[PDB]
């Protein structure tokens, strides 16, 4: 699996955790390739890299 | 944010 992330670290293992960008770009990414925990991810917004 | 789960 491949994310929008510049080193997405391809995560190959059943069951993938996804995040989507607020900030704009709509585009999803890794949850482990972006650093955030799923509470960070349910709870509040994402803006990426880019968007921010 | 908006969350994902691939299987
Ligand atoms: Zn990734
Ligand atoms: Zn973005």
């Amino acid at each position: 699996s491949v994310c929008a992330a510049q080193n997405c670290q391809r995560p190959c293992k059943d069951k993938v955790d996804w995040v989507q960008c607020d900030g704009g770009c709509d585009e999803w990414f890794h949850q482990v390739c972006v650093g955030v925990s799923p509470e960070m991810a349910e709870n509040e917004d994402y803006i990426c890299i880019n968007c921010a | 944010a908006r969350t994902a789960q691939t299987a």
